[PDB]
RNA sequence: CUCGAUGUCGGCUCGUCGCAUCCUGGGGCUGAAGAAGGUCCCAAGGGUUGGGCUGUUCGCCCAUUAAAGCGGCACGCGAGCUGGGUUCAGAACGUCGUGAGACAGUUCGGUCUCUAUCCGCCACGGGCGCAGGAGGCUUGAGGGGGGCUCUUCCUAGUACGAGAGGACCGGAAGGGACGCACCUCUGGUUUCCCAGCUGUCCCUCCAGGGGCAUAAGCUGGGUAGCCAUGUGCGGAAGGGAUAACCGCUGAAAGCAUCUAAGCGGGAAGCCCGCCCCAAGAUGAGGCCUCCCACGGCGUCAAGCCGGUAAGGACCCGGGAAGACCACCCGGUGGAUGGGCCGGGGGUGUAAGCGCCGCGAGGCGUUGAGCCGACCGGUCCCAAUCGUCCGAGGUCUUGACC
């Protein structure tokens, strides 16, 4: 029912999908071993803080 | 701290006890005087007689509407610490199930089914 | 209307109870399981209460927390298998923890969580 | 508590203890045929003889059933809702009526005779 | 005429010969955190702050700002032009007598998101000989070359509760000295168990 | 202009300006005593009810009312409803027509779509900036919100008055309508809080429970939050300019006149005073505190790297704040959540054993039992470990060291 009118460029398009973009993924590392770690996390290698109770199998 | 304290606090401080009367019983009709007064400060330690019926708890409560057959039906609702109460002496039976609302009284009632209970 | 919210939930109350509970249950099975964010969280909270009454140790908790398990191969499982285990220390029984990961699909961020040793 | 259009009780040399009122007879904005208020009606229900009719007065406000909230927190409800019928002046229209006390009502005042008239069970 | 508080909660009391409702207004006592002298900011004035939130946790800036004319370890502050401080301390345990009136405010209590229903008064549109919008909705906004388009700014939808207001005169009904506090019956402004303040102005003719 | 398309009525909902202003006031005038009318000029401030019947707005009628205005905007509103309407076929007759068919005669029904692109409005954020880099408190030019009014009572029947009749000054009191907050109180909710119940398949027969009996099967009550029909409050003063209209001093009209001259009176209206925004008012930022003038690079170093945790961001965890987001307090030198615990307020005496009845159940231990958001205890659990960005803070002039 309202298709607009046309369509201010992709100039206009990019407006937009520009504010959008794209940032990045939070890291610090291992508190055990090495690599990247999110705050509150373990993983298929190091795996704890007080108890890997994990990775190796 | 907080609310609880300082107000619990506050209020004790007016009320009081609500004049220690203690005798909620749920059924129960029972009989009081208020100073409801007017005119001449014609404050009437005005008794009614009412069956029990609700309450509201903490502070501020009230005794409430204990309803009355005056020759229509008439429920009386009163604050308890209320200041306003001197006379609060029971009467009835502090009885029946399911717990106050049960206006089934004040409604259905017939005095027969009332006896029921 | 709404905001100041208190135990907050999704699905629908008894698709929740439902799983609260199927989860406590499969937990209290292997000590600690893998779900997602807060499928831990509230779990915790429940699970948690149930392993409350565990401890509570007695003929009637018995009767309730079973009231909603159902089951004795775990009721006494864990009534008695682990109930005393913690029996002493106050609450918190739960161990709710952040994996590495997020579910295909998706990304559903999940962890595991279990009785906290 | 209170309604414009009203299926309403009275007691007075009614018609019929019930009338039909229009509206409130306050501050040119009615909605409230309130607790001891005074308003507009008709009659509804019947009459043996009496000198009543099926006209229509104005009159005062009794009982009402949605909290009965007084100046010194006196609180009550009756599950009844009716008021006196009106002269002119207010000056009520039977010479008796049946139903009773409470604040409210002498409170409004003008209607000293309601007063004295409506006391005991009932 | 000012006092500076933390809003407790409202509770019922009573008064001569009635009951009647009241609320719990709680304040330690602000101090001379600054002063705007007038020379200094000829908007003369004082800003004070009336309590005190961990220190382990406080920016230097804080603790110097302080040092100042020095004064404690909070971080509740905010200020009032045309207000001497007779004093470089305060506290209310006189500062507000009661059997006075006042006037004061607060944060106003965090709202939603609804449209001609909430926001604004007159709740929604009809209900039944039309239901492809069911009881409520959406008024008029504007027209055809009359202004040939949408209107500016009458009532609208969403966000009306993140915001601050405040409330003209109300009783200062009573004061405890001790548990610095006041009942005064209140439209408890805005949240309570949170912020608020109150300050007193009018030469109202009755 | 429009027939490659402009939806016509009535109504709804949100309305916005207008004055020849209806109620409001300010008024000179009266055939004005008072009171009350009526007669014009000034002024839109707020305000400018319910029903009835009628598809009708108009209208006539009921009841009030201070009052219950005229009208501008395609007779505002279909990208926002409604759609009785008059206006596609039906069929109806009443009426013309030789009849086909027809009547702005009428009456019964009669398939109104909408995933917003633009500018526009409502909100909320991401920039980048108001030439140190910073945490926080302000002042507002300028813009926004609300300015009504009853009736009674106060001085009231001494004003007028032959008499019958009625006060300006002015002063109260409550109320209605309405706007702003808010739960104590009042009442409304409460998808799990508690309690009662039939039917049913399940546990293990008995109880004691369990899913289904619509997104809680039924029912009776029920916080806390949110919320009226419940509660506080408000529309003021009062300050200055003035509209009609009233005057002072005074000529030009060697008597006179408010009248250019110069001065005053005066409206619920205009600026302020009242709250609510607000330097992205590039014309502020004003004040406070604080890290250093940060460190390396080709002088023009307004680029790099650490610089400072000076500070903050990130992730976490919490929030009556909340779509995301930003706002807000916190991260273990904590109480932040959940947990637990004490307590409130809820339900209405549990589960079991025990006591009277063939039994039904009744009584006892029981006002027990079980509990979600409400006051607050206590690191029981989970707020670990980390990371990154962020002065050496515009131009200009004058002054001091
Ligand atoms: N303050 C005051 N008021 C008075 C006094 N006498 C009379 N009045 C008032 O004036 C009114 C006239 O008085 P009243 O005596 O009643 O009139 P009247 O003389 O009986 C009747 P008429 O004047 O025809 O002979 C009364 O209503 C009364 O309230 C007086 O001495 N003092």
């Amino acid at each position: 029912h309202p298709v607009p009118k046309k369509k201010t460029s992709k100039a206009r398009r990019d407006a937009r999908r520009s504010h959008h973009a794209l940032t990045p993924p939070t890291l610090v590392p291992c508190p055990e071993c090495k690599a990247m770690k999110p705050p509150h996390t373990v993983c298929p290698e190091c795996g704890y803080y007080a108890g890997r109770k994990v990775l190796e199998v | 701290m907080n609310r609880g304290a300082l107000i619990k606090l506050v209020e004790s401080r007016y009320v009081r006890t609500d004049l220690p009367e203690f005798r909620p019983g749920d059924t129960v009709r029972v009989s009081y005087k208020v100073k409801e007064g007017n005119r001449t400060r014609i404050q009437d330690f005005e008794g009614i007689v009412i069956r029990i019926r609700r309450n509201g708890f903490n502070t501020t409560f009230t005794v409430r509407k204990v309803s009355y057959g005056v020759g229509v039906e008439r429920i009386f609702p009163l604050h308890s610490p209320l200041i306003q109460k001197i006379d609060i002496v029971q009467r009835g039976r502090a009885r029946r199930a399911k717990l106050y609302f049960i206006r089934n009284l004040s409604d259905r009632e017939i005095r027969r089914k009332l006896r029921a209970d | 209307r709404h905001l100041k919210s208190g135990r907050k939930l999704n699905r629908h109350s008894s698709h929740r109870l439902a799983l609260y509970r199927n989860q406590a249950k499969s937990l209290l099975t292997h000590g600690r399981i893998t779900t997602t964010v807060p499928k831990a969280k509230e779990l915790r909270g429940f699970v948690d209460h149930l392993i409350h009454l565990a401890k509570r140790g007695d003929l009637h908790a018995r009767r309730l927390v079973l009231r909603d398990l159902q089951d004795v191969k775990l009721v006494r499982k864990l009534f008695d298998e682990i109930a005393p285990r913690y029996r002493d220390r106050q609450g918190g029984y739960t161990r709710v923890l952040k994996l590495a990961e997020r579910r295909r699909g998706d990304g559903a961020p999940l962890a595991l969580v279990e009785l906290v040793e | 508590m209170i309604q414009p259009q009203t299926y309403l009780e009275v007691a007075d040399n009614t018609g019929a203890r019930k009338i039909m009122c229009i509206r409130v007879l306050k501050g040119s904005n009615a909605k409230y045929a309130t607790v001891g208020d005074v308003i507009v009606a008709s009659v509804k229900e019947a009459i043996p003889r009496g000198a009543v009719k099926e006209g229509d007065v104005v009159k005062a406000v009794v009982v009402r059933t949605k909290k009965e909230v007084k100046r010194p927190d006196g609180s009550a409800i009756r599950f009844d809702d009716n008021a006196a019928v009106i002269i002119n002046n207010q000056l009520e229209p039977r010479g008796t009526r049946v139903f009773g006390p409470v604040a409210r009502e002498l409170r409004e005042k003008g209607f000293m005779k309601i007063v004295s008239l409506a006391p005991e069970v009932l | 005429m000012k006092g500076i508080l933390g809003v407790k909660v409202g509770m019922t009391r009573i008064f001569r010969d009635d009951r009647a409702v009241p609320v719990t207004v709680i304040l330690a006592g602000p101090c001379p955190v600054v002063q705007r002298r007038t020379p200094e900011k000829d908007g003369y004035t004082a800003v004070q702050l009336g309590f005190l939130p961990q220190n382990p946790k406080r920016v230097n800036r804080p603790l110097k700002g302080h040092f100042a004319k020095a004064g404690v370890e909070p971080v509740r502050i905010l200020r009032e032009i045309r207000d001497f401080n007779p004093e470089g301390d305060t506290v209310t345990v006189e500062i507000f007598k009661p059997g006075e009136r006042v006037d004061v405010t607060g944060t106003s209590k965090g709202r939603g998101f609804a449209g001609v229903m909430k926001r604004w008064n007159f709740a929604g549109g009809p209900d039944s000989h039309g239901a492809h919008k069911i009881h409520r909705h959406p008024g008029s906004i504007g027209n055809r070359k009359t202004p040939g388009r949408v209107y500016k700014g009458k009532k609208m939808a969403g966000h009306y509760g993140a915001e601050r207001v405040t409330v003209m005169n109300l009783e200062v009904v009573d004061v405890i000295p001790e548990e610095n506090l006041l009942l005064v019956k209140g439209a408890v402004p805005g949240p309570n168990g949170g912020l608020v303040i109150v300050r007193e102005t009018k030469k109202a003719a009755k």
